[PDB]
């Protein structure tokens, strides 16, 4: 059934299973017509798919001409989102696919049920944890990628950089979610936080900054600090 | 006019003949239901008043021969039966009659009720949906489950209904998932009108045969199918107009026709509210939508 606190550590076992998120599938701006009326002219976004025990992330990047002459947007793009990942598992080989596919909005389970009739051995789940995966896009190198996108494609990234060389995937999960709470709840303050010190750089091959153990524990204190923070001015406590 | 004739009535019984019934006691002088309009299937049912458990029921049709209602204090129901010797069988009902101990079909004349909850129900094909072939008539009773039931366990005693699954492969086309999962025109004109069925009657006389089943033994994997068939209706935007025409009257008979007390556990909100208010054939149900409104306005 549901995921929720209780059956956490299912996601670091060894049955492959992945994340998906819509949340970044179909973004807008908005804004006013010459007639004063109001319009919206969407972005690029993306799918975000996420392996929790081995970081992979399979950036599914969706180019806006996908939404040309449609109509029903938003509810396109969950069934956009569970046929491009439906298209995934397909391509990758049977020992290398999923066992759960866990969607992060209950709005995606029927889309998804309905494209992966033909893996009925795929267990479609949702969850109850709010995980802070639209924040996704607060992570500059793949807002970058996103943007710059002409055509549809899908980008591949380790989320974890290297960290799984030094912690355990639930622990690295667990930073992963700290790091993007804290970009969720205020931006610039997470950012400000992860690049005051210059010395501390990203590899070109990363995402994050090269931290050593000590650094982040200082880091992820100060991400804390932040999420309180943010929820105290913002209930004033 | 036809005659059910019964032996005898030895345990008491309230009797249900089409949407009638009556009370009969203990070993009371009841030899059985005379006047039955010939022409339309009928069904005959049965709930002792020892054990409410378990309504039961024959499902008949007269031009297909004599039958006739037996105690069997073995298996502990009353049976139905065929009478071969038809000469016996004249004679038996004659004498029934001249002593006047059977009660009269009572049909008013003014009401086709029977007529329009029948109009489509077939007896050939209801032998088909409760296999046993030995019988001209077929049992039914509240435990019966249906095959896809049994899917999700006696094969031999189930309710062989038409699979209908909204999230299936046969429902389905790859490359139209999202297209044939919001509108089900494709399942229910090719899929099931063309390919199981072959014409709207016999469709419409399984969800004639789904809701009696429902109504009046209690039984809920019949209840199941009465709404799925519905709901895959008012759920395609394409529907010949003859066909909503006609569902629009089904449905409005099956639903005057409801126990008043029974509503809430025989009519399905989410079905309902989606059918009559979020469908594509939302304006097109006139008469069920103002029955229902007047009626049961607690379920919408
Ligand atoms: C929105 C972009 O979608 C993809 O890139 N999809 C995809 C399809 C098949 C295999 N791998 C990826
Ligand atoms: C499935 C093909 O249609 C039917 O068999 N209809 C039906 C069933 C039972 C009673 N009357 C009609």
């Amino acid at each position: 059934g549901a995921m929720n606190s209780s059956n956490y550590a299912e996601l670091f076992n060894n049955d492959i299973k992945l994340f998906v998120d819509d949340t970044n599938v179909y973004r807008v701006t908005v804004h006013k017509t010459f007639e004063g009326n109001v319009a919206t002219k969407a972005i690029n976004g993306c799918i975000f798919t996420l392996n929790p025990k081995t970081g992979h992330l399979f950036l599914k990047i969706i180019h806006t001409s996908v939404w040309a002459g449609q109509k029903r947007l938003s509810q396109l793009a969950k069934w956009k989102t569970a046929e491009e990942v439906s298209a995934l598992v397909r391509s990758l080989p049977k020992e290398e696919q999923p066992k759960q596919i866990i969607v992060t909005r209950k709005a995606m389970l029927d889309p998804l049920e309905v494209h992966m009739l033909d893996f009925p051995n795929i267990a479609i789940r949702p969850t109850e944890l709010r995980l802070p995966f639209s924040a996704a896009m607060s992570i500059d190198k793949l807002s970058d990628v996103v943007m710059k996108a002409t055509e549809p494609q899908m980008v591949l990234f380790n989320i974890y950089d290297d960290w799984l060389d030094r912690i355990s995937s639930y622990t690295a999960f667990s930073r992963l979610t700290l790091l993007l709470r804290a970009l969720k709840t205020n931006e610039e303050s997470a950012k400000m936080i992860l690049l005051s010190d210059p010395t501390i750089t990203i590899k070109s091959y990363h995402l994050w900054p090269s931290f050593t153990d000590e650094q982040w524990i200082t880091i992820e204190s100060q991400m804390r600090d932040l999420i309180l923070t943010e929820y105290g001015r913002k209930y004033n406590v | 006019m036809n005659t059910v004739p019964f032996t005898s009535a030895p345990i008491e019984v309230t009797i249900g003949i089409d949407q009638y019934s009556f009370n009969v006691k203990e070993n009371q002088p009841f030899h059985g239901i005379k006047d039955i309009p010939i022409g339309h299937v009928h069904v005959i049912h049965f709930q002792h008043a020892d054990n409410s458990s378990m309504r039961y029921g024959y499902w008949f049709d007269c031009r297909m021969g004599n039958f006739y209602i037996q105690y069997d204090p073995k298996d502990g129901l009353y049976k139905m039966m065929e009478e071969r010797d038809g000469a016996k069988f004249e004679n038996i009902v004659h004498n029934f009659k001249e002593r006047q101990m059977m009660v009269s079909y009572p049909k008013i004349d003014e009401d086709d009720t029977w007529y329009n909850l029948t109009e489509f129900v077939q007896m050939d094909k209801i032998r088909k949906i409760v296999r046993k072939d030995e019988n001209q008539f077929s049992y039914v009773d509240s435990s019966m489950t249906t095959v896809q039931e049994n899917e999700l366990s006696d094969p031999a005693h189930s309710l062989n209904y038409t699979v209908i699954n909204f999230k299936s492969r046969e429902a389905i086309r790859p490359g139209h998932e999202m297209e044939d999962f919001l509108d089900k025109s494709y399942y229910l004109n090719t899929v099931m009108l063309q390919g199981i069925f072959k014409n709207s009657s016999n469709y419409f006389g399984e969800l004639q045969f789904a809701f009696l089943n429902a109504m009046f033994f209690g039984n809920y994997g019949s209840s199941l199918q009465w709404h799925a068939m519905i709901e895959l209706i008012c759920s395609s935007a394409t529907v010949p107009k003859h066909m909503l025409d006609k569902l629009d009257e089904i449905l409005y008979y099956q639903i005057k026709t409801l126990p008043e007390q029974y509503s809430d556990i025989l009519l399905n909100e989410r079905v309902w509210n989606i059918c009559l208010y979020s469908s594509f054939q939302k304006n097109s149900l006139h008469n069920t939508e103002k029955i229902m409104e007047n009626k049961y306005p607690e379920l919408l």
